[PDB]
């Protein structure tokens, strides 16, 4: 399965048998993601968190056509060694879905 | 034309104490006598029931029956959209109570039920609901009268 | 005047007649005749005529008539929800009711006064059509509980057989009825 | 609208129907919300499980890279063939369709059965377990988004 | 006004033998002659049509056209309520039939059509529906006249 | 006649009266007596009686009354969120005003006219009860600013001493009020 | 009386007049003047004046007028869908129609009776404005198919030129028109 991130985890991803590409900047990540979505064939795509927080936020002109590919953000390299705010990420998700941002 | 704002039903409401309303839906479903309990009302009921007049538990049983039927009809309307599997546990009990209520309490045919028989059927109907959900009835009457089965009239049409 | 049923002449007549057959303009616009408004019509002679029906048509004819009336009432109850959220938001057990009500409306209640055969219908032919519709409804309700979807039941070829029982002549209907009953029995039995 | 005594009663019937429909839609929204606020908790738990799996897989691959060497790690990545057996199905949820992922995770479809680069083999297992947790996160995520959009439509 | 219940049209409809009603909604869309077929009526139609007078399929074709147009008109309201993306295939077929009916059968301009040309256009419109849904037409006439494409005359 | 407030009699009455106590049966269904709808009711003698209030009852009486009215007004805006999500998902700051609104609606606005002492209530007794409720609210908010869970505020025994202020006699009120004020002050001193 | 268009005086007048210019209170509230309802108005003299238009204004003036009427009809059709789903969900080919309809509504139909220039408009000035609007619509429709966003088109500086065209005096308009046409062609040729 396609996944773009820092090459240090892309190496392990191609070790596991998943297609992997490296990214280093915002424009590079955007171009890589647009080429990944434009190219057909796969069902799941994982994008980083350090460079692109929301993967479907940039591909909004393309994801309205077909619905089989699924985008998903994952943690970075140094972030996984210390964790992140899952509570904050899900609070933001609840805000974007139900619209009221009130949950404890 | 089923209009309660017509002058004849409007002026009758200013002089009389309550009303009893017949339902066309219950009549078309085959229920006789088709009396709809939700819009019906008696305005002197509390002065004629109670200790030494009918029985101790009359008023609270009537209130519990009213509230349970009011819940059951709306649950019945919701089932047609969300399905009977998406309901909670007590909602199915309320739905079954509504069906049994319409089948047994209202639809009596040409029977001449005494008040004891009516209260017996009413207490047997409330036993479908779980104990402790009967908020409007005090615990002494529940201890005295809860738990009877409806087969006593199921086998007696 | 103007279709206003609150007219004095209509209200005077409503209090002395035993049966009321109200016609509808909306049904007449779409050429659905006899265009009887089922929700606004009534009869007060139904209970007194039951012994004659038992003696001269069949022993269970009132039960079939009551079943048809209850099905129509259920469809009229569901019409509010189907006008609110559309037909695709209902469960299969309600879609079946909607489709059976449509079958009843376009097969049993409709009649062509200028047709060669459909202009006259006897009691036994109507009894047979009611029995066929009820048998199909019972079998389809059994199939829905078995996991079969609604969208495949109504594409069966037996709906054309039931839907065209109006035009069978009175001399052929005793054969057509027994030909269709076996097909009704077998179609759902053979289904997956 | 022609002003008659019949049309007045028709309009009032329509008003009653509208109010009862409003009540019914509110009940449906309540049921949807009660489902959503447990689906989000399952999403929370799956996300933190994925975080722990990410931590251990990254540690294993870092330890393999530091000791065994980039050459053997790159060779082991080259030797293993890619995976394609992702089983996808479309299932309804509350009257709406979602896709689901049921990837095969085939046993014996990978290369290098020799365990001499022991830390490389451990990381090769760990990243496959990473990929196992990934679709478990994704299938909850898509269902959560669909239920949220149904709540939006009802509102 | 646009009021059919006014005393003058009401008494006229009670006295005469049908009416031809014009539609302002069709007139605003550029359709001439803007004759609305549903509220229109001809009481003496059955005397002058049929076998030996015009053709043996006239009455059944008329009835089927009425039923199909009524179904399409009713589906338009469902589209206006829930949106045209939630429709099935049958509803979209009826919607396309209604639009083509308004654009081709009613709208003719100043030209003078014969009865055979009108029946040909009517059978061309009915061929856009499945053969099993033509309930009001006899099977012999369906076998004789079904299948012609609309583009063979207007293309 | 039909429960509609656009009736000519009610419209002509609304134009000449200085007060308007709109009862509603929704609060009578739930057994809340009196059933006055405080959102629709109004009085035009509120301001002009204030000099009498401050020269007879207490100096801070209009401000305390306005504070209680503002507390009741604040809860009215949060019903659009309570009717979407249950109360248990609301933030603690809003949950505090929800609890204080319930306490006001079920302990201060409620009155038993059949009771021995609750049927009659002077101005100073109501002033004391409002003072206790406002002290509860302000100390709870101050504790929230320090950082506390809502359940430890609800745990406090002063909930019952603020509830049972209705049933105290008028002779025992001037000691009970000061005792309750000092008790709640000490209880919120004994908090994180 | 009250804006009711079914009163006897209004209905008696419509049986004899040849043109019916209907005013709307909704447009007058938002200061959209002359506030003529272009959906409920009509004129029976349009077809009889075409030979005059073809030889005194331009030979293709009726076609342009019909094109503008068609655009208004399509915009009115889309505005029913827009007000319940939202304009963001629409495709680009529909948002283009919405924007062009707004440009027609605010640049062509709207006229100020108290301005020193806009109070009077010749036929040729209106024909030129119609030509400019239709040319812009044609170029935008052509450029939409190459994938250009609506937001790129809306930020073009030539949109301001059309909006200010009606305040140009009758003397300066025949040159301003040519400059605007060449600017439209250049801006949509240099566009992405």
């Amino acid at each position: 399965m396609a996944v773009i991130a820092d090459p240090e985890t892309a190496q392990g991803f191609r070790l596991a048998g998943l297609e992997g590409y490296g990214a280093s900047s915002a424009e590079e990540a955007q171009s890589l993601l647009e080429t990944l979505v434009e190219r057909g064939g796969y069902a799941l795509v994982a994008v980083d968190e350090a460079l692109l927080p929301d993967p479907e936020r940039a591909v909004e002109r393309l994801m309205r056509g077909r619905d089989l590919p699924v985008l998903l953000p994952i943690a970075g390299l140094k972030e996984a060694f210390q964790g992140h705010d899952v509570e904050g990420y899900m609070r933001e998700l609840v805000r974007k879905t139900i619209g009221f941002d009130i949950k404890l | 034309d089923d209009d309660r704002t017509h002058p004849i039903p409007d002026l009758t409401g200013y002089i009389t104490e309550g009303q009893i309303q017949l339902s066309r839906e219950l009549h078309r479903k085959g229920i006789y006598p088709p009396i709809d309990p939700l819009p019906s009302l008696s305005r002197l009921m509390n002065n004629g029931v109670g200790k030494g007049k009918t029985r101790e538990d009359h008023k609270q049983v009537s209130d519990q029956l009213y509230s349970a039927y009011a819940n059951g009809v709306d649950i019945r309307k919701l089932v047609a959209i969300i399905g009977e599997d998406a309901l909670t546990e007590n909602d199915r009990r309320y739905l079954q109570f509504a069906d049994a209520f319409e089948r047994f309490f209202i639809n009596q045919g040409q029977q001449n039920r005494s008040i004891e028989e009516s209260l017996q059927i009413a207490w047997a109907l409330l036993s479908m609901l779980p104990q402790g959900e009967l908020k409007r009835i005090s615990k002494d009457h529940i201890g005295k009268y809860y738990g009877q089965k409806l087969e006593e009239i199921w086998g007696a049409p | 005047p103007g279709g206003d049923m609150s007219e004095p002449v209509t209200q005077s007549t409503l209090r002395i007649v035993g049966a009321f057959w109200r016609l509808d303009a909306s049904l007449a616009f779409r050429r659905h005749f006899p265009a009887i408004n089922w929700n606004g019509s009534y009869s007060l002679f139904t209970s007194a005529l039951d012994p004659w029906y038992r003696e001269n048509v069949a022993e269970d004819y009132p039960e079939l008539r009551d079943a048809i009336s209850e099905l129509l009432q259920r469809e009229a109850g569901l019409q509010e929800i189907v006008q609110l959220v559309g037909p695709d938001a209902l469960q299969d057990a309600e879609r079946l009711v909607i489709e059976v009500g449509r079958i009843i409306r376009e097969d049993f209640l409709q009649q062509n006064a200028y047709h060669e055969v459909d202009a006259y219908c006897s009691m036994k032919k109507a009894y047979g059509i009611m029995k066929m519709i009820l048998a199909f409804y019972k079998e389809a309700e059994a199939a829905i509980k078995r996991g079969v979807s609604i969208d495949e039941i109504l594409q069966l070829p037996v709906l054309e057989r039931i839907g065209r029982a109006r035009y069978v002549s009175e001399e052929e209907f005793p054969a057509y009825f027994e030909e269709a009953m076996k097909e009704i029995q077998g179609a759902f039995k053979a289904l997956a | 609208v022609s002003p008659t005594r019949m049309n007045l009663l028709q309009r009032r019937g329509q008003l009653r129907l509208a109010q009862k429909g409003v009540d019914l839609l509110k009940k449906k929204r309540d049921a949807l919300v009660a489902e959503f606020f447990g689906l989000v908790r399952e999403a929370m738990e799956a996300r933190k499980a994925l975080d722990q799996a990410a931590k251990e897989a990254y540690a294993a691959l870092l330890l393999a890279q530091a000791f065994d060497g980039p050459e053997v790690v790159a060779g082991a990545a080259l030797g293993v063939p890619p995976l394609e057996g992702v089983e996808a199905e479309v299932e309804n949820v509350w009257g709406s369709k979602v896709p689901r992922l049921k990837a095969t995770f085939p046993d014996g479809a990978l290369l290098s059965p020799v365990g001499t680069p022991a830390y490389t083999l451990e990381a090769s297992r760990a990243f496959r377990r990473y990929a196992e947790a990934l679709i478990r996160v994704a299938n909850t995520e898509t269902r959560l988004k669909k239920i949220g959009e149904e709540i939006k439509k009802t509102t």
